[PDB]
């Protein structure tokens, strides 16, 4: 089915940085246009990096100029050798005909370009980005460029996970008055909700099989029974003793640490008291 | 050829392999039970186990 | 409602740091506060995007050594960096020389960024050390001498790709240097008196935070099976030891540091209680079903 | 031992406590009358998850207010 | 005669050069004004490094195009 798209957690950060930069510079958020670069291996397409392309406006329409891309194409060839043009990204919602018009000269530059959509105004659990492939229609007349939606993967190299965890541990939670609770108790809440959704789907399938909407597949129900019988995990005495020991240890570690915040407030109080009601 | 202990080369490597494999399916085993499934009466099973340790094998 | 605050368009000081106050930058440059005292900026804050770009450049270098620039600004006592930009330099894994290619590359890339809409300037440079820790060598010390004495706002960055890959944590090291004349541990090298170290911090925007949290959301199994405080025991013990040393120093001083010690203790206690809370939540969710 | 070798259950023995600990056992056959009971258990799990979610929200709300 | 030099850090230099002047001469003057070492200047003109041997002969320019100076920056 067409080509397999390999998306990396580096293009998205570039788009977000560009969007926030323009939003802060102009005050009123505007549309941003860039590019996508990577590798073509047979029927597989992978995206490595992304650099912005200058775009001009004429009347009300947007035009991608060729000279700036020509000058910038050989510039980054020095650092990245086996890197070639793939497509471009932009910010927006649904595919408007302006997208088709702007994609016309992209198809002129490269026969079959890819398309990336990032929607900062998303209110859904799905990935805000979307990958589209260009299709040329055969019907006579105005041959509109058709966007075929494909599947995007999350292929990553060795250093991606460690970097994202390192940056996401802090997130400057203690400077924006966002409360560390509102981060910790919320980050895993989404995972718990996802597990709830999966269990609900399994229960719905089991109920449908019981009623008779779906055929009696006498293989999935065995796995469902096995999953059912494995719910009370590790109800032994050793686990309970270890858990209680852990709880007591964390309680003591919190006591040593509350006892010093109280002491610091104590010190500040005596420092302020030694100036107001007592001379020197 | 025998190893001058009454046991040939084959049924010493096989005994060590049995002892190593039993280490994955047990948490703690008495000497009598260890010798029951290894044909050792009571004694040299402990010696073989102690020799298989201090060399990083088990 | 479930997330309460959410975000349509509102932000806070986290998103405010991404801007360019021309008058403020001009007046801090003209005033030159750091030219009067040696013990100026000690806090360096670098954005995520620059970090990943540096890491990918170092990895693409492989066993050899790479080298590139960085972009940002200075704000009061702190330094801000938010862009990485690689260079096409080659050489043996023990020495790299910037030929005319890099000289024609940095200017061209700066002009291209200015055409794009970028407004920041050169702030420093990053060099990858393949294996031999993170410390400035003699030639690095001389280069930093000349750079900080001609181009006063500057900072060097040294990372270790091999150790970062093997261990699992990054080896980012941000260094400024004491100028010549001011004279007033084998890991740091032999010029430990000439150069010193700085703390590192990171930031990300509201949009970046939302995107990173939503991307990391596809990690639920590890999220609810990690069981932290059992993997970072050594880190917490080291933190408590440093807490004890800082408390002793503060007590000696009383005979401020007490505020710093209180903040560190609060951070460690918050981490410990967060681990306990996650463990309790997991126990409630999994071990209290079907009797 | 031979049952473990056949790979129907996975676990370990312990002679000191005379115990056999199983980490994973394959589910056996299910007749077309026990399925309802299965539903019940899943329902319970769902309820528990929902309860946890509710508590989460309350807690974080209070924290923010504070 | 009124050329401008802009560096990547922000320093602006205004210099006066006779059109038939040598390249070593212009480096010597710009080192006099700022304090550049005599042999460690890279000079860039319209995206092209100025060749030391090639003396400046035709400066058909009144402002606009500016030579950016950069220091040798290397590590090991």
């Amino acid at each position: 089915g067409s080509v397999s798209v390999a998306l990396h957690p580096l293009v998205i950060l570039n788009i977000s940085d560009h969007w926030i930069r323009m939003r802060s510079q102009e005050g009123r958020p505007v549309q941003v246009i860039g590019a996508l670069i990577g590798k073509q291996e047979g029927r597989n397409i992978e995206v490595m990096n992304s650099f912005e392309l200058l775009s001009h406006t004429v009347e009300e329409k947007i035009i991608i100029d060729k000279e700036y891309y020509y000058t910038k194409e050989e510039q980054f060839k020095q650092v990245f050798k086996e890197l070639e043009f793939l497509g471009w990204y932009t910010t927006g919602g649904p595919p408007d005909p302006s997208d088709i018009h702007v994609h016309k000269q992209v198809c002129e530059i490269i026969e079959s370009p890819l398309f990336l959509k990032l929607n900062p105004m998303t209110k859904h659990t799905d990935l805000p980005v979307s990958v589209f492939e260009s299709v040329i229609d055969i019907i006579n007349g105005e041959a509109t460029m058709l966007f075929a939606e494909l599947t995007y993967t999350l292929a990553t190299e060795e250093a991606e996970r460690i970097g994202v965890d390192h940056v996401a541990r802090m997130t400057a939670t203690g400077s924006g008055e966002n409360s560390t609770v509102a981060e910790h108790l919320i980050a895993q809440h989404s995972a718990i909700k996802m597990l709830h959704s999966r269990v609900k789907l399994i229960l719905e399938y089991v109920k449908a099989s019981e009623a008779g909407e779906v055929p009696f597949n006498h293989e999935i129900l065995r796995e469902a029974y096995a999953l059912c019988h494995c719910l009370p995990v590790l109800s032994t005495d050793k686990f309970k003793t270890d858990f209680y020991d852990q709880c007591n240890d964390v309680g003591l570690m919190a006591y040593l640490g509350t006892i010093t915040k109280t002491c610091n407030t104590m010190n500040q109080f005596v420092n302020k008291f030694n100036v107001l009601y007592d001379r020197q | 050829a025998t190893t001058a202990d009454g046991s040939s080369i084959l049924d010493r490597a096989v005994i060590e392999h049995n002892l190593l494999s039993a280490s994955k399916l047990y948490n703690n085993i008495t000497f009598e039970e260890l010798g029951a499934l290894l044909e050792i009466p009571a004694a040299k099973a402990e010696k073989i186990a102690s020799q298989m340790i201090t060399e990083g094998r088990m | 409602t479930w997330e309460l605050a959410n975000n349509m368009q509102e932000a806070q000081s986290i998103d405010e740091i991404y801007k360019y106050d021309k008058k403020q930058q001009q007046e801090i440059l003209a005033a030159k506060p750091w030219t009067k005292d040696h013990h100026y900026f000690k806090y360096c804050k670098i954005s995520a995007l620059a970090l990943l770009k540096m890491v990918m450049h170092a990895r693409s270098g492989g066993n050899l050594a790479v080298m590139g620039l960085m972009l940002g600004k200075v704000d009061g006592e702190t330094m801000i960096i938010m862009d990485s930009f690689a260079l096409p330099v080659e050489g043996t894994e023990t020495r790299v020389n910037a030929q005319a290619a890099a000289y024609e590359y940095m200017a061209a890339y700066i002009e291209n960024a200015k055409q794009v809409g970028r407004l920041e300037n050169a702030i420093g440079w990053y060099h990858s050390h393949p294996g031999y820790g993170c410390w400035l060598s003699g030639i690095n010390v001389s280069t930093q001498m000349l750079n900080q004495q001609f181009q006063e706002p500057f900072v060097a960055v040294v990372i270790d790709p091999t150790r970062t890959i093997s261990a699992g944590k990054v080896n980012l090291g941000a260094f400024r240097t004491y100028p010549k004349g001011y004279k007033p541990i084998e890991d740091f090298g032999v010029h430990c008196k000439q150069y010193y170290a700085l703390e590192v911090s990171y930031f990300k925007s509201s949009l970046d935070r939302k995107l990173l949290e939503l991307l990391w959301n596809k990690y639920w199994v590890n999220t609810l099976s990690s069981s932290s405080l059992l993997t970072n025991a050594d880190y917490t013990t080291g933190q408590v030891f440093d807490l004890s040393e800082k408390l002793e120093q503060s007590e000696a001083q009383l005979g401020d540091k007490l505020a710093k010690a209180t903040r560190d203790s609060c951070k460690t206690t918050i981490e410990a209680i967060h681990g306990l809370m996650s463990q309790v939540i997991k126990d409630k969710l999994f071990n209290q079903i079907n009797i | 031992i031979e049952a473990v070798y056949t790979d129907i259950i996975q676990g370990k023995l312990d002679q000191r406590n005379q115990l056999l600990e199983v980490d994973f056992c394959i589910g056996r056959d299910i007749r077309k009358k026990d399925i309802n009971n299965i539903v019940k258990t899943l329902h319970e799990w769902c309820d528990g998850c929902e309860a946890v979610l509710l508590g989460i929200e309350q807690q974080v709300l209070r924290a923010n207010q504070y | 005669m009124l050329i401008k030099v802009k560096t990547l850090t922000g320093k602006e230099i205004e210099i006066d050069i006779e059109p038939t002047d040598k390249v070593e001469r212009i480096k010597e003057r710009v080192e006099e004004k700022e304090g550049i070492p005599p042999q460690q200047q890279r000079l860039i003109y319209s995206g092209k490094q100025m060749n030391d041997e090639k003396t400046a002969a035709d400066y058909k320019i009144l402002g606009g195009s500016v030579l950016h100076l950069v220091l040798a920056l290397r590590g090991g």
